[PDB]
């Protein structure tokens, strides 16, 4: 990582992580989804 | 005699007074111009962009 760029890749990759589509599960069976926020990408 | 002397000097002192006309003229012209042009890309499935 470096500080000389525009951008650094921890933020880089953890805005595609947040981005992506999350499901949350409780099973016995619920199963929900949820599109993630795009702010920190 | 300082009588005679005042009035010549009062005779003197009461000239009319021309009157000057002044026109001024002020001329501001401005031009400008630009072009701003260029290509950008992304991807944003993972993220990635020019």
């Amino acid at each position: 990582q470096y500080g000389n760029t525009g951008a650094s890749i921890g933020n880089v990759m953890i805005g595609l992580e947040e981005a992506k589509d999350t499901t949350q599960t409780k099973a016995v069976n619920e199963t929900t989804t949820t599109k993630g926020d795009y702010t920190k990408l | 005699d300082i009588m005679n002397a005042m009035l010549e000097v009062i005779g003197q002192l009461d000239i009319r007074r021309a009157q000057v006309l002044i026109e001024a003229l002020i001329v501001e012209m401005a031009e400008g111009d630009g072009i701003n042009l260029g290509v950008q890309w992304g991807s944003l499935e993972s993220g990635s962009v020019i």
